[PDB]
C-alpha cells in the first residue's frame, strides 16, 4: 500500500547501505520470526544504534537468499505512522487506516510489518508522540499471529509501556541491541566507505575514518557512537567538496574533519584537536597562566591525573580521585571551571548542603513521586547518564550525613553506579572531586587561655578525623590549598574593576582607580574564613552603589571622566565626580 | 517512625464528538 | 417555537403552579434586574430545594393573579426546553436557525422574558464537531445590549464549577442568591401549598401535623433543605392515608402519622414506641443477664440510655449513648455488646481497633481527600453508619489504635456528626457508640514488692488517663469498669458453654447429659480469676469436646444417640457413657 | 417485601417527585422489586391505584445507539418523555441508573439525560424506579443534588433467614423445571444456613439461590446414569463446599480414615513432642466433627521451645498430610510498627493501597490452609 | 483440565449466572481451557446439554477501534448482544474481561460496556466466559461488586511436572511439522 514501502522491493532496485556486523543480534531475530507463537520480535535499542539498518539489512538478505526457506517468499512493509495519524482530525478515523492496511496483509501469507518506534503509538497515556490508543489495534493481531510486526522501541519506554502491559510483553520477544566495539565501528565505516566516496567524489584517508570515531564521541557527547561517524563523514566530504570557489581537495585529512566537529559541538577547534597529551603536559602552565595562586596545591593535581590517563591500573574504577580541603574564597571552585574547560570536559556542580536530609540522598538514585516520570530518573545518574565525560564538584561534603558516604564507596572500588529504573552508569570516565571547607573553623577558633596567642596550624588532622579512614584509603591523594598573600588580592581587585570598566563603556564612563584604592578595597573584601567571597558585595557597595547614585542625577549622568581617592586620616573613599 | 508517603492519582480525560450533516441538495 | 417553549401564564392561569407565598425580598431583586437598561437577566443561585424555579415560575402566578408592579404586569414569561431545540437538529444549521428564530420573537413584543432551568447546560449545547458557536455565543450579544430579558436557576455546583467558568456570560448574568428560609417562613409555605396537596389525596391536614412536619424533618431529615424537606413529608404522609382503607384512616392524617413517615425515611425509630416493642425493651435488661452474669452493671447503663432516647429524654445531638467499657480479660466486655445487637435486631457495627495502629490508617474511617486513588471507595465507618444508622458500634481494642484516632471520635460524641471525604456528615445520633480496652492489665494483675499486697483495681483507671485526652473522657457517658468473675457466676457460664455444644450436637442427632457434680468439677478445675471464663472454654473442649469427636467419627456417636457424663468419687475423673441408640 | 413494595405505592401516588429509588447492596433483588412489581399487577395482589399501569424498562445502550448526529438523543430521549405524559398510568424503570448521569454527554456539552428529565419528575407527570448499589448511589449518584432531590430513597436490606427459605420456595419451581429434579424441604432450609455459615461477600438472596441453582446442574449433569431425582441435603453440602473449599458431613467418608492416620503418620515424619500433634489433630478433628466454637479459628497453638526440636516441621508436614496450602509467614520482616500495613493493605490515600494486604489476599484464596508465623517474637 | 472443564460445565449449565470466570495466574492456560471448550463441543466429549454451543471468541480493541462517536460502541454492541440473545445456545468467549471495567467504551461517563451486559447477565439471556489474572482479579475486578456477582469463578493451579510433559506431549506433532524437527522424550523432560 502507499503508508507502507515495502524494504524487499526497494532492496531489488538499490538505494540501501548494506549491513555490516550484527550477525549475533540479526540472527536473534530469525529464530524468534521462525516461531510458531510469539514470534514477533522486539528491537529494544537505544538511539542511534541502528535498529532500522537491522530492519532494513534483514530484507537484503531475503531477496539475496541468505536466510531459510521459509522466509524466501516473505516480505517486509514498515508501516509509516505519519501517514495515518495525519488528517485524521477525529480520535477513531486513524483507526479505521490501520484495519484497512492490516486486512490487506492479513490476506496475504508471509508478511511481517516494521513498524517503527512502536513505542509512539501504543503509549500508556497522554503522549507527546503518536497520540493514539493503538493498545486496541496492536493486541489482536499479535494474539492471533497472523503477521508478525518488528518494534523499534528504546530501552526506556520499553521499561514501562512494554513492561507494565502483559499482553504486548506476552507477544514479543526482546532483541538487546548495545553498542557496537570501537573496533567494529571503523569496520562499519569502511565497508559503507565506497558509497559515501562515490557521491562526494573525494577519497577518505584511512587514519581520518579512525581518528574521526575517537573525538566525535568524546567531543560531540549529544549522540550515539555509529550516527556520529556516518554523520561526521557526511559533513566532511560536503565542506571540502565546496570550501575554496575553484580549488578543491580530494584527499581528507584529521585536521580538515577536526573543524568540522568543532561546529556542531560548539569547542575551539584547538581544543577539538586530537592534542590531548599537549594540553596534559602543559596542564600546569595553562591553570597557573588563567588564574593565579595555590602554585603549589595545583601541581600536585597535575601529576596525580597523568598516572590516571596514562592506562596503568584498574580501568573499571574511577579517573579522578580527588579531596579538595581549604578556605573558600581562594580560587578552588574557579580550578574545578579551568580544569573541565581546558579538558573539554562539561562541568556538573552537586552542592552537599542541599542534599543533607536523609530522603534527599534518596534523590539522588530516583524520586520519590515519580512513578509516572521514569525519564528522569535519579538525578546524578540522568547527568552522569547524559555527560559521561564531565567533572563533578561537591561542595561541603563534610556536613552530610553518614548514609551519603557510602555511595562514594561503592563507586570508588567498582566503579559502576547502579539505578532503580535499570540504567548501567560507568564512572571510568568521570572525574570526581569533591571540597571541604572544615579545618577554618579550628584555626580561627579562638583559644581559651589567658594570652589567647595559641595558634592551631595543624588543620590537616582535623581533615582526616571528619572523614572515616575507609574514605582515605581509596583516595589517593588529597588537594590542600594554602591561605593568599596580600599582594594576590590585588589582582582579585582588579578583576572587578575590569568587569565595571566593561560595563561602563556602553554608556561612555570612564573610571580610574588609584593604587591606594586598592589596598582599602582587597582588606575590606578579603577575610580569613571567606576569603575574596565579600569582595563581590564590598565591590558592588563601594564603587557601584554610590556611582549609581550620581549617574542618576549629577555630573555623572554624561562626560564620565570618573575618579576615586581616599583620605589618610580617616581612610574613608570619596569619589570626585566630573561632567 | 519514618515518614509516610502519599501518592496522588491523575484522571484520564477524552470525550466524544458528534457530528452534523449537509446534504448535497 | 410554541413547542420548544411553553407559557407559564397560560398553564398559572388554568391551573396552579407551586403557589409562592412570601420570597418579596427575592422577587424584588429579580424586578429591579429586570427592569435595568443592560445586563437585566437574573440569575437565581441556590442550592437545590430552595425554590429557584418556584421564584421564577411563581413570578408567572403572580402576574395573572396581579400582585406585580405595573412595570412588570402585561408580560409574558416562556420556559425554555434545551431537550426540545435539540430535537431534529441534524443537519447543519438547525439549531442556530431555531434558537435564533426564537430570540427574534422575544425582541419583537419587547415584554417577554425566557426562563431557562438549569441555565448551566446551554453553555456547550450547540456545538457540532469542534466548534464554539453554541448557545453562550449565540445569546451573549443579545444580552448585553438589553434587547431581551433572560431569568437563570442554576445550583452552587453547577455554578462554580461550569457557570463561573465563562466570564463573558457570568458578567451579563447578575447571580441573584437563594438563601434557605427559616422554620416560621416554611410553615406559612406549606399552608399555602396545602391545598393543592390535600385535593389530590383527598385528605386534610392538621395545624400541629405542619408544625411538626418542618421540626421532625430539619431534626432527622439532614440531607436536603428544608423547603423540599418538609413537602415530601407531607406530599407521602397523605399517600398513606389513600393506600389505607377509605374508612380507616382517609379523611384526615394524624401528627402520629407525620413521625411514622419521618422514621421510615430517615431509618431511625419512630416516636411513641408501641406496646410491641416496650414488651422486648423492658425485658432487655432481663435477656442479657442470662447470657452475660456478673455484670449487671453495665447491662444497665445500656438499657437504661435506649430507653431514655425512645422514652424522648436521649441527648439533643449526641448519640444514644457513650461507654468506654474497661476491665479485666474474658468478663464479657465484647459478649454484651454482640448479645446487645441481636436482642434489639439491630446491625452490628464492629471495628477492630487493632488495625488501626498507625496515623495514616485514619483514612479509612473518613475516606483518603479529594485528588487521591482512594476517594472513590470513601470512610469505611462513614458509610458504614449511613447505611446503618441504628446499629452498635463496637470498636474493640480501642487502646492498641493510636492516639490520632480518638479525636476523630470527639465529634462523635459531642456533636454527633462525622464529615466524610466527600463531604456528607454521618449521623450517630441512634448509634449505641460501645468502646472496649484492656488498659491497666498488666498493672492491675501485678502483684506489689511489699508485705501488704495492694488493690492496683485504681492503676487501670490512670492509664486510662494517659492514653485517652480529657476532651475524650470528658465526652463519655460514664467509665464502666468490669469486675473479675466469682465463683458463682462461673457456673452459669459452665451452663452456658454445655448448652452451645448441645446445639452443636443436636445437629448431629445425639443428645448431651452432663451431672450437676461434673460441672462443678470443671468450674473448679479452669477457674481463673485473672484470666477469665476463657479457660473454661478449652476444660470443657479437651474434656467434652475431644471425646465426644472421636466417637462420633469413630465410635457409636455416628449415628443419634444419648451420651451421658458423670463422676467417679474414687478417681475423681470424667467417665463418658456412649449409647448408639 | 411486603413492606418494600407499601412504600413504593406510596411514593408513586405521591404529588410530585413521585420517582422511587431502590437503593442496597448487591444481591438483595433491587431488580426483583422493581420487576416483581409488574407480575403482582398481573396477579391483581396490588391495590386498585397500581392496576391498569404498565412497567417499561429503559435500556439505556440501545437508546445511545446509532446517535452520532446532534440531536439524536435529545430526538430518542423526548420522545419516551412524552408516551409516559400522555399515558398518564405508565411507569418507567431505569436499571442501574447511575449511568443517565454522562448519557447522552458530548465533546463540551452538559446537556445529559438527567438535565432532560429533572423538569419532569419535579412535576410529577412521569414515575420512575430507580435501582442502583450503594457504592455507585453515593460516588455517581449523591453527587448531583439536583437529581438526588427528585427521587425517594428506599434502603432494602437482606431478608432474614426465616424469610429467606420462602423465597427460595416460590422460585424453586422454576429451578426444578429446567434442572427436572426436585429440591427436599430440608435441602432449602440447609443452603440459607449453610451459605451464611460458610459462604461470604454475597448477600443471602443470592448466595442461597446460587447454592439451590449450582446444585440441580450437578445432580443433572455429573452422573452420566443413575441420576438422582431429588437434591437431598447431602448433595446440598457438597455445592456449599466446593463454593467455600471446606465440607461439613463428608468428615465420616473416606476422610475419615485419613484423621485416624493423621496423629500416627505425623509421629513417623517428626519423633518425639506427641503432645504437640495430639493437639493440632484433636482440634481438626473436633472442627471437622462439628463441635468448632463456630466464631474462631480450628487452632491457635504457641509452639515454644528449644531449636531444631520440630517446630517448623510437624506444621509443614501437617499441611502435605491434609493436602491444603501452607501460608508461611516469616514474622522477622515485620520488625517494626509500619510493617503492619504489608498485611492488611495500606490504607486509602497512600502509596501501595491497590496492592492490598498479603495475609488478607492469601487467606481469601486460600480459607483452608495452615497459617504459619515463625518466629512470632521476633516481631 | 477435566476437573477445571467440569466446573466450567456445571456453571454454563445454571439458570442464572451460568457465566464463569477463569482466574489464574499468567501462563497458566487462562484461554486453552475456553478455546479448547469448542474443540471439545466439535469432537463431542462435552455433555449433550453442551452441544450445539457455540463459543464466540470477543476483541474488545477491534470492537472498541473505529467508534470516533458516542453511539458507535453500542451500535455495534448491541448488535452483538442482539445475535447472542436469538440462540440461546451461544456462548461467549471474552478474553481479559478486566479491560471493560476500568473504561470499556467511555471516559469522564459512566456509559461503560459492563453495565450493558449487567442486565442479561442477571436473566441468563447470554452466557459470558471471562478469563484475567489474579493480580488484575483484586484490584480491577470485583470494585463492581454487581458484575462480580453475575460472574462465578473458577480457580485455575499451575499444573505439576508431570501433567506439563504429557501436554507438550499432545502439542509435539503441531511443533514438531511446524518446524520439521523430532523432540526427544528425555529433551522434553
Ligand atoms: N551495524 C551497522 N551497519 C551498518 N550501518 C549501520 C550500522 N549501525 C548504524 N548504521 C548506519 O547508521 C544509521 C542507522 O539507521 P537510522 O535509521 O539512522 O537508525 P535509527 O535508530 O532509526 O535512528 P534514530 O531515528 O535517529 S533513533 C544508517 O545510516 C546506517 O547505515
Ligand atoms: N416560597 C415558596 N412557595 C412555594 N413553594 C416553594 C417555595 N419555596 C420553595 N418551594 C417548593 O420548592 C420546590 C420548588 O423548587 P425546587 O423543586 O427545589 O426547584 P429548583 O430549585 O429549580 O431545583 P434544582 O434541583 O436546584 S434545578 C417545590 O416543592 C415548591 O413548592
Ligand atoms: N460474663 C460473661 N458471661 C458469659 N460468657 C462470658 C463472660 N465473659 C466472658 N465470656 C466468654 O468469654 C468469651 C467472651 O470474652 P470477651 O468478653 O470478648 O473478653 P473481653 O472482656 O473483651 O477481654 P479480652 O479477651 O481481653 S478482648 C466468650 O467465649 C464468652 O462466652
Ligand atoms: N424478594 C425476592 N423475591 C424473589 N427473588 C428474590 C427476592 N430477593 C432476591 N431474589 C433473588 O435474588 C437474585 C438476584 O436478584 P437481582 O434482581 O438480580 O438482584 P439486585 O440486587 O437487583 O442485583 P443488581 O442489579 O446486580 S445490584 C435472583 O435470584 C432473585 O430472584
Ligand atoms: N523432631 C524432628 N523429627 C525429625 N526431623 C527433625 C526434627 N526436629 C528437627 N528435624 C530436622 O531439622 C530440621 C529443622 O527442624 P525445625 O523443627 O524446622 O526447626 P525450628 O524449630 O524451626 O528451628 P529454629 O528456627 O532454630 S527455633 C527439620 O526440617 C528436619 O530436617
Ligand atoms: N584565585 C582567584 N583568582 C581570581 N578570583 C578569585 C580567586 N579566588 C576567588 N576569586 C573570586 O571569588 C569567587 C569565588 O568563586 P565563585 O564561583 O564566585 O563562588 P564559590 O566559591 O562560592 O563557588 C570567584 O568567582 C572570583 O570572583
Ligand atoms: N491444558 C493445556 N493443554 C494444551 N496446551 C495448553 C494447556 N494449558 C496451556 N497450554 C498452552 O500454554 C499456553 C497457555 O497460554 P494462556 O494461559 O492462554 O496465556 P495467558 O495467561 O497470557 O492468557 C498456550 O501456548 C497453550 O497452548
Ligand atoms: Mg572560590
Ligand atoms: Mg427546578
Ligand atoms: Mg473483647
Ligand atoms: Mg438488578
Ligand atoms: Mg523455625
Ligand atoms: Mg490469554
Amino acid at each position: 500500500e502507499n503508508f507502507t514501502t515495502n524494504l524487499n522491493q526497494l532492496a531489488r532496485v538499490g538505494g540501501i547501505d548494506p549491513l555490516i556486523g550484527r550477525e549475533k543480534e540479526l540472527e536473534r531475530a530469525i529464530q524468534v520470526l521462525c516461531r510458531r507463537r510469539k514470534n514477533n520480535p522486539l528491537l529494544v535499542g537505544e538511539s542511534g544504534v541502528g535498529k532500522t539498518a537491522i530492519a532494513e539489512g534483514l530484507a537484503w538478505r531475503i531477496v539475496q537468499g541468505d536466510v531459510p526457506e521459509v522466509m524466501a517468499d516473505c516480505t517486509i512493509y514498515s508501516l509509516d505512522i505519519g501517514s495515518l495519524l495525519a488528517g485524521t482530525k477525529y480520535r477513531g478515523d486513524f483507526e479505521k487506516r490501520f484495519k484497512a492496511l492490516l486486512k490487506q496483509l492479513e490476506q496475504d501469507t508471509n508478511s511481517i510489518l516494521f513498524i517503527d518506534e512502536i513505542h509512539t503509538i501504543i503509549g500508556a497515556g497522554a503522549a507527546s508522540g503518536g497520540q493514539v490508543d493503538a493498545a486496541n489495534l496492536i493486541k489482536p493481531l499479535l494474539s492471533s499471529g497472523k503477521i508478525r510486526v518488528i518494534g523499534s522501541t528504546t530501552y526506556q519506554e520499553f521499561s514501562n509501556i512494554f513492561e507494565k502491559d502483559r499482553a504486548l510483553a506476552r507477544r514479543f520477544q526482546k532483541i538487546d541491541i548495545t553498542e557496537p566495539s570501537i573496533e567494529e565501528t571503523v569496520q562499519i565505516i569502511n565497508g559503507l566507505k565506497p558509497k559515501y566516496e562515490a557521491h562526494h567524489d573525494v577519497r577518505y584517508t584511512a587514519k581520518a575514518v579512525r581518528a574521526a570515531v575517537e573525538l566525535a564521541v568524546k567531543y560531540i557527547n549529544d549522540r550515539h557512537l555509529p550516527d556520529k561517524a556516518i554523520d561526521v563523514i557526511d559533513e566532511a566530504g560536503a565542506r571540502a567538496r565546496l570550501m575554496p570557489v575553484s580549488k578543491r581537495k580530494k584527499t581528507v585529512n584529521v585536521a580538515d574533519i577536526e573543524s568540522v566537529v568543532a561546529r556542531i559541538a560548539r569547542i575551539p577547534e584547538k581544543s577539538v584537536s586530537q592534542s590531548d597529551r599537549d594540553t596534559l603536559k602543559n596542564l600546569g602552565d595553562r591553570l597557573k597562566m588563567l588564574v593565579f595562586g595555590q602554585d603549589k596545591a595545583i601541581e600536585a593535581l597535575t601529576e596525580a591525573i597523568k598516572m590516571a590517563r596514562a592506562g596503568l591500573g584498574h580501568e573499571h574504577k574511577p579517573v579522578g580521585s580527588f579531596l579538595f580541603a581549604g578556605p573558600t574564597g581562594v580560587g578552588k571552585t574557579e580550578v574545578t571551571v579551568q580544569l573541565s574547560k581546558a579538558l573539554g570536559i562539561e562541568l556538573l556542580r552537586f552542592d552537599m548542603s542541599e542534599y543533607m536530609e536523609r530522603h534527599t540522598v534518596s534523590r539522588l538514585i530516583g524520586a520519590p513521586p515519580g512513578y509516572v516520570g521514569f525519564d528522569q530518573g535519579g538525578l546524578l545518574t540522568d547527568a552522569v547518564i547524559k555527560h559521561p565525560h564531565a567533572v563533578l564538584l561537591l561542595d561541603e561534603i563534610e556536613k552530610a550525613h553518614p548514609d551519603v558516604f557510602n555511595i562514594l564507596l561503592q563507586v570508588m572500588d567498582n566503579g559502576t553506579l547502579t539505578d532503580n529504573n535499570g540504567r548501567k552508569a560507568d564512572f571510568r570516565n568521570v572525574v570526581l572531586v569533591m571540597t571541604t571547607n572544615a579545618g577554618v573553623r579550628e584555626t580561627e577558633r579562638k583559644s581559651i587561655g589567658l594570652i589567647h596567642q595559641d595558634n592551631s596550624t595543624d588543620a590537616m588532622e582535623e581533615i582526616k578525623k571528619i572523614f572515616t579512614p575507609e574514605f582515605r584509603n581509596r583516595l589517593d591523594n588529597i588537594i590542600w590549598f594554602d591561605h593568599l598573600s596580600t599582594d594576590v588580592i590585588h589582582q582579585v581587585v582588579d578583576k572587578f574593576i575590569v568587569e565595571l570598566q566593561v560595563q561602563l563603556d556602553q554608556k561612555g564612563v570612564s573610571l580610574e582607580v588609584s593604587q591606594e584604592a586598592r589596598n582599602w578595597l582587597a582588606e575590606k573584601g578579603y577575610d580569613r574564613a571567606m576569603g575574596a567571597r565579600p569582595m563581590a558585595r564590598v565591590i558592588q557597595d563601594n564603587l557601584k552603589k554610590p556611582l549609581a547614585n550620581e549617574l542618576l542625577f549629577g555630573s555623572l549622568v554624561d562626560g564620565g571622566q570618573v575618579t576615586v581617592a581616599l583620605d589618610k586620616e580617616k581612610n574613608e573613599l570619596t569619589y570626585g565626580f566630573q561632567s | 517512625g519514618k515518614t509516610n508517603d502519599w501518592l496522588d492519582f491523575d484522571q484520564l480525560a477524552e470525550e466524544k464528538v458528534r457530528d452534523a450533516l449537509k446534504p448535497p441538495s
